[PDB]
Parts: structure tokens; C-alpha cells; sequence
């Protein structure tokens, strides 16, 4: 919708702010606001420049954020290499090759949850050894041979609708002391209904977990 | 060819 509304729709807009760790140096980041969480509209999903990881920050009500300012810059909504190769891999497990500075190539098994909002050329991906929300343009790792999609028992798109969604829930965990790992489920992956986006307090990372309460 | 250094924000914390 081109015409604006009194509420400021700050989703899909390049922003810029100062980050201050308590009694530390002030850093300057810019990035793209990807989404806003409906079960807590204070939270926005942000992708910083040069950073593959997606972060969840309560930008207006946070104290660590300084000089929040919206750039006149526009996100490059653009070309989709193939509408079919992307999503032929969504919901499938993959092995993503990453190489260290030494040159020693490694592999990380993970699953492609969805397609990124705002930057459509990017894919939502989470890894097993590191279960958080990352953003990579996989359409490139495949062409260069750094991404392998492997055969698995994944039927992809009661037969009738079930009330299954756990969005809006409240979670707590067995932290060894260290306060308590409290949080809230904020999203359900539309390709894998068992996989959920969780957002804990005292943390700005979007965790991608699989909730079934029993294997 | 991707790099884990890039992946997360270099300033940690």
C-alpha cells in the first residue's frame, strides 16, 4: 500500500542506530527490518549488513538501542533466480559448506524453513549444532556446489484442520542456576508445523526449535 | 565459500 497510515509501519525499511553494551563502546549498525511479531508488537526482526544472522530486538522500548533513525534507502526487491529451485529445497534437510580462514572446509547439517520476507532472494535456514535464525542466499551455494540437499521422509505440499499451533505460549527450562530460560513462542514454520520460532528474554537471537515434548 | 566469521555480528554482547 503506497499511502501511509498514522501508525508507523517500519517493516521493510532500512534503519540505522547506535548499539551500546553497558559501559562499552558505541557501535553503529544499519540494516533491514524484516518483520514484526504480532504476539508482542514491540519486537521487530532485523537483518544487519554483513551479518547472516537474524536478530530480534524491541527497538523502541530497548535501552541498548540509540538514535534509531530510518534511512531513505530502499531495499533492492529483485530477481528470483528460480521460483521452483527455491522451495524444492524448503522443508528439506541440507548440508551447507562453510570454510574457515585457514582454508579447512567444514559442513553444517540444517533445514530450510522458509523464504525470507522483504529480501526474497534470501532463505530462512537453521542449523542443528547452532539452532538460531540465519539468512543466506542459498541460490548461490548450490550453483557453486557448497549446498547439498538430501532424500528424506518429508511429505511436502486427521486430514481436517487441527488446533496445533503453539504460538503465544510461555516457556521455561532447566538452566543450571543462571536465572531461568524463560521465553515465548512467536511463530510456526509453514513447511514444518513442528518447528517454532522462540524468543527468550535477555537474548536477541531467534531460536528455531522443534517442539513435540517427546522426540 | 561462506564464512562463519561473517555469520553473526562481530561485536559479541
Amino acid at each position: 500500500s503506497p499511502v501511509s497510515q498514522p501508525r508507523r509501519n517500519i517493516v521493510g525499511c532500512r534503519i540505522q542506530h547506535g548499539w551500546k553494551e553497558g559501559n562499552g563502546p558505541v557501535t553503529q549498525w544499519k540494516g533491514t527490518v524484516l518483520d514484526q511479531v504480532p504476539v508482542n508488537p514491540s519486537l521487530y526482526l532485523i537483518k544487519y549488513d554483513g551479518f547472516d544472522c537474524v536478530y530480534g530486538l524491541e527497538l523502541n522500548k530497548d535501552e541498548r538501542v540509540s538514535a534509531l533513525e530510518v534511512l531513505p534507502d530502499r531495499v533492492a526487491t529483485s530477481r528470483i533466480s528460480d521460483a521452483h529451485l527455491a522451495d524444492t529445497m524448503i522443508g528439506k534437510a541440507v548440508e551447507h559448506m562453510f570454510e574457515t580462514e585457514d582454508g579447512s572446509k567444514d559442513e553444517w547439517r540444517g533445514m530450510v524453513l522458509a523464504r525470507a520476507p522483504v529480501m526474497n532472494t534470501w532463505f530462512y535456514i537453521t542449523y542443528e549444532k547452532d539452532p538460531v535464525l540465519y539468512m543466506y542466499q542459498l541460490l548461490d551455494d548450490y550453483k557453486e556446489g557448497d549446498l547439498r540437499i538430501m532424500p528424506d521422509s518429508n511429505d511436502s505440499p486427521e486430514p481436517g484442520e487441527v488446533v496445533d499451533s503453539l504460538v503465544g505460549k510461555q516457556v521455561e527450562y532447566a538452566k543450571e542456576d543462571g536465572s531461568k530460560r524463560t521465553g515465548m513462542v512467536i511463530h510456526q514454520v509453514e513447511a514444518k508445523p513442528s518447528v517454532y520460532f522462540i524468543k527468550f528474554d535477555d537474548d536477541f537471537h531467534i531460536y528455531v526449535y522443534d517442539l513435540v515434548k517427546t522426540s | 565459500a561462506r564464512t562463519k566469521q561473517t555469520a553473526r555480528k562481530s561485536t559479541g554482547g
